[PDB]
RNA sequence: CGGUACCUAAUCAGAAAGCCACGGCUAACUACGUGCCAGCAGCCGCGGUAAUACGUAGGUGGCAAGCGUUAUCCGGAAUUAUUGGGCGUAAAGCGCGCGUAGGCGGUUUUUUAAGUCUGAUGUGAAAGCCCACGGCUCAACCGUGGAGGGUCAUUGGAAACU
RNA sequence: UGCAUUAGCUAGUUGGUAAGGUAACGGCUUACCAAGGCAACGAUGCAUAGCCGACCUGAGAGGGUGAUCGGCCACACUGGA
């Protein structure tokens, strides 16, 4: 009764329901364990020009019944 | 023991101890290959692997079988100065053919390996297995009588510590595992394993 | 109070006029087996004589090992130049735990509880250096805990 | 697929079988309804039933099925025919 | 250079104690001086004397050593830099060298110390190998 | 070498050179392919024995062998033993070794495989063969 | 699969043992045809009218169903390095310097509990986390239960770093 | 997936809206969207791939381990409706 609700950062613009995510996280090593920054993204295009381009947002982009944005959106939060 | 019997061969056997020996009329050195010469058990190209015979055939099994017995030594992984030695030196080659157990210890493994030994229990035909408490290594009750079976009232009873016997067909006890009380000390707990370890 | 043991020999034969001698330059450990393993060297000549003519020079100075008996409780090692060894302490109820050339000097000081991580260079004369490095730089436990202002076990 | 599997096991003649009824689509070696115990039901002692006796409510009410020998030993255990009493309950 | 005083100043001090120089200076600090306060309380030295200035001032040092001219400063080290630190928790921490080691101390849940948390199951922090 | 800027390459040990191309070679004859499957069973053909007009001083009067097994691929090997039937068109098998007083030569040819002779001049080294293994 | 096992004991001192060499290191003895020839020949050899050694030998050596090798990994040798490599000569240190991201550059205070031996448990892959086992001619090799762990999940919030 | 003596990669492209369809859901095709998106995170491309344990084993660090042997994919004269 819950699904993916991560946080990210928007990139590009067009019709139909932004948020074009770019999440930042950590990845590490075996013998010395250097947990250090890396990222992962999910592209889409602008809501109605509600999603301000360059917006460090709580991300996702709603369930797809057409073809530009991937999956379960939560809410637009913060501009960046 | 040493691949030898001191009735004829007390010579290459550092210890065989079956008979009178051959230092009297014979030279007691050796007939071959197991005198005190340059055999490599030392600083590892030295002069004691003839006494590796004193180490190996003492407890019966040959190498790659005595090699089985030494990893069995490493099995009891407590004090590997003593907990390896106690079970490495916990067999019976003294219940076997000639001299006193009944008359069964010396010319060792001729006859007691009957295949019909009929221990207290079902059957254990091979004393290589350290005998169990209550499981008495008896002989075939139906073919029992020998010069090696009921001669313990006169020649010698009492195989090593916590390993006792009876007289009626020589029923062992092995009530407890044998410590170093009546077990041997010829296999060095330190040097004989330093041939293996360091 | 030192330790008795033979270390090695060496037949020196120099480029000289006549026949090259083969003086058996020998190093020996001498004493009566306390824990303070004292070795020394010597340049001596005759086949049966050079053992004692070299132990003559060995005992001129034979070194002390202030030995924390039973076992040096922590990791015990040392180093000089290209020479060093290591000893991880293990249980004393294990028999003899040693390396290749350090086996009989492991028996010299009575610990017989640590292992012998046989490290160091490949140099034979300084093989002695690598050996003795491990146990020449020692200091006892209670005396250090006293020296550090606190008690013997306030610091534990 | 689906009958009480008397499943092959062991070294040279050590057929230490296991109580099982394999899946309706899996083989004797494959996945199963559920593994219910560790005993050879052809043991020289007896059928010798040691199972998850509390699991009679799930696999009997969904999918499982004995075969001609253990439906007896299950209901002198109080499982198989006794699940018919449970269904009547 | 002095993430630790044992980093660069030890270049001076390791000889200064060979020559019995039993007093020196240090940058002004509160955790750095705290850990030396632990060590002087253990009896490494006389005492961590205090700061003359406010900001990176001279905390005075007063280094006693062994009565036998011995030194049990068996190396102490750290890697602090913007780019190298512990963005990471001693809600559990173990010890090394059977408790003889005593060295650097840094975390955030509730005040104990390196050796004062050996038993807590919310431990401390140890770097050095003393014996 | 660093550690934090070592993430672009770890501080580790080193790598291997070429070793025995023939011990572990194969051949796929489907599409002019060239295979490897790590088997001692790889073959050749019996060709040659000889030397050439010296420059270096290596003194030895012993048999050279450009001599090999069934299917032709050119190598440089050894024919052990004095009694030998290795002139041309032979098939053999091969193992490794070097006996002293032999310059640089480092392989062998097993005795009695398909088309060679046997061992004659050694009678005190008697009881070999280890598998069909009586006394 | 078994008129075989169990058994009478029928059976008798019966019906069941080779290696490189006899070479310094290979411990297997010195010898001869052996005169750096044959050729055994592993670090290295020997051999030239005094071969121990080529060839041969009665014993003969290290262990025995025993005898030596072949491809793989490692002992050997951390002679492969956080742990457990250095770089002048030796395994390696740049005509050079000048430079952005960076690695690392000095910090002095302070808040979170996110990680810095989870609390305790359901909790754990075999030839592989502790013991019990049974059979193993011992073995050859098989399996069994607990410990189910003391190993993940699940619950925690809080220093003197962040 | 690994790999530049493989680098600049890609073009309804970059996968929402409307029509269609998956028990589910989509550029899956279409009327619109920016040349964008992908980047030496060596994408592209080359090589390769059924996958794990498996064993051996370096002091611990822990790991290479598929033949078998077990588990988990794909194919059953090739291919195509």
């Amino acid at each position: 009764n819950d699904r993916k609700v991560y946080v990210g950062k928007v990139v590009s613009d067009k019709m139909d329901k932004t948020i074009t995510v770019l999440v930042e996280t950590y990845k590490t090593h075996k013998l010395y364990g250097k947990r250090v920054k890396y990222s992962k993204k999910y592209k889409t295009h602008d809501e109605n020009n509600s999603a301000k381009l360059g917006d460090i947002v709580k991300i996702q982009e709603t369930r797809p019944l057409s073809a530009t944005k991937r999956f379960r959106l939560v809410e637009i939060v913060e501009e960046s | 023991r040493f691949r030898g019997s001191n009735w004829k061969k007390s010579r290459r056997l550092g210890i065989s101890l079956s008979g009178t020996g051959k230092e009297l009329e014979k030279r007691p050195y050796a007939p071959g290959q197991h005198g005190p010469n340059q055999r490599k058990k030392l600083s590892e190209y030295g002069l004691q692997l003839r006494e590796k015979q004193k180490l190996r055939y003492l407890y019966g099994m040959t190498e790659r079988q005595f090699r089985n017995t030494f990893d069995i030594a490493g099995k009891k992984f407590g004090v590997h100065g003593e907990n390896f030695m106690i079970l490495l030196a916990s067999r019976l080659d003294a219940v076997v053919y000639s001299l006193g157990l009944a008359r069964t210890r010396r010319q060792a493994r001729q006859l007691v390996n009957h295949g019909h030994i009929l221990v207290d229990g079902k059957r254990v035909d091979i004393p290589s297995y350290s005998v169990k408490p209550g499981q008495t290594i008896s002989v075939r009750e139906k073919s029992q009588k020998l010069n090696i079976i009921v001669e313990s009232v006169e020649i010698n009873n009492f195989v090593p510590e916590y390993l006792n016997f009876d007289a009626d067909s020589l029923t062992g006890t092995f009530v407890r595992l044998p410590e170093r009380s009546e077990l041997p000390a010829e296999i060095n707990e330190q040097l004989i394993v330093e041939y293996y370890s360091r | 109070e030192f330790e008795e043991r033979v270390v090695t020999i060496n037949r020196v034969a120099k480029v000289v006029k006549g026949g090259r001698r083969f003086r058996f330059t020998a190093l020996v450990v001498v004493g009566d087996k306390n824990g303070r393993v004292g070795f020394g060297t010597g340049k001596a000549q005759e086949v049966p004589e050079a053992i004692k003519k070299a132990v003559e020079a060995a005992k001129k100075d034979l070194v002390v090992v202030p030995r924390v008996e039973g076992t040096t409780p922590h990791t015990i090692t040392g180093r000089y130049g290209s020479g060093s060894v290591f000893m991880k302490p293990a249980a004393p109820g294990t028999g003899v735990i040693a390396g290749g050339p350090v086996r009989a000097v492991l028996e010299l000081a009575g610990i017989t509880d640590i292992l012998s991580k046989s490290l160091g260079s490949n140099t034979p004369i300084n093989m002695v250096r690598a050996t003795i490095d491990g146990l020449q730089n020692l200091k006892n436990a209670e005396d250090v805990a006293k020296l550090r202002g606190k008690t013997v076990e306030e610091l534990y | 697929a689906v009958k009480i599997r008397l499943t092959r096991l062991g070294s040279k003649r050590n057929p230490f079988y296991r109580i099982v009824v394999a899946d309706a689509r899996s083989p004797r070696d494959g996945r199963i309804i559920e593994q219910i115990g560790t005993y050879n039901p052809t043991s020289a002692n007896a059928p010798e039933i040691k199972v998850d006796e509390a699991l009679a409510l799930k696999w009997l009410n969904d999918g499982a099925k004995p075969t001609d020998t253990v439906h007896n030993i299950l209901s002198k255990e109080g499982i198989m025919k006794k699940f018919d009493e449970q269904k009547k309950a | 250079t002095m993430t630790d005083p044992i980093a660069d100043m030890l270049t001076r001090v390791r000889n200064a104690n060979m020559v019995r120089h039993e007093k020196l200076e240090l940058p002004a600090s509160n955790i750095k001086k705290e850990i030396a306060e632990i060590l002087k309380s253990e009896g490494f030295i006389k005492n961590v004397e205090y700061v003359e200035d406010d900001k990176q001032g001279v905390l005075r040092l007063f280094l006693k050593y062994g009565q036998n001219d011995e030194r049990v400063i068996t190396g102490l080290k750290r890697i602090s830099k913007p780019g190298l630190r512990v963005y990471a928790k001693a809600s559990e921490m173990p010890k090394v060298l059977n408790g003889l080691g005593i060295a650097l101390v840094s975390t955030s849940e509730g005040v104990i110390t390196d050796k004062e948390a050996r038993k807590r199951n919310v431990g401390g922090e140890i770097i050095a190998y003393v014996w | 070498p660093t550690i934090n800027q070592l993430v672009r390459k770890p501080r580790q040990s080193k790598i291997k050179k070429s070793d025995s191309p023939a011990l572990n070679k194969g051949f796929n004859s489907k599409k002019k392919k060239f295979t490897d499957l790590n088997s001692p069973q790889k073959r050749g053909v019996c060709t040659r024995v000889g030397t050439m007009t010296p420059k270096k001083p290596n003194s030895a009067l012993r048999k050279y062998a450009r001599v090999r097994l069934s299917n032709n691929i050119e190598i440089n090997a050894y024919i052990p033993g004095i009694g030998h039937n290795l002139q041309e068109h032979s098939v053999v098998l091969v193992r490794g070794g070097r006996v002293k007083d032999l310059p640089g030569v480092r392989y062998h040819i097993v005795r009695g495989a398909l088309d060679t002779s046997g061992v004659d001049g050694r009678r005190q080294g008697r009881s070999l063969y280890g598998t069909k293994k009586p006394k």
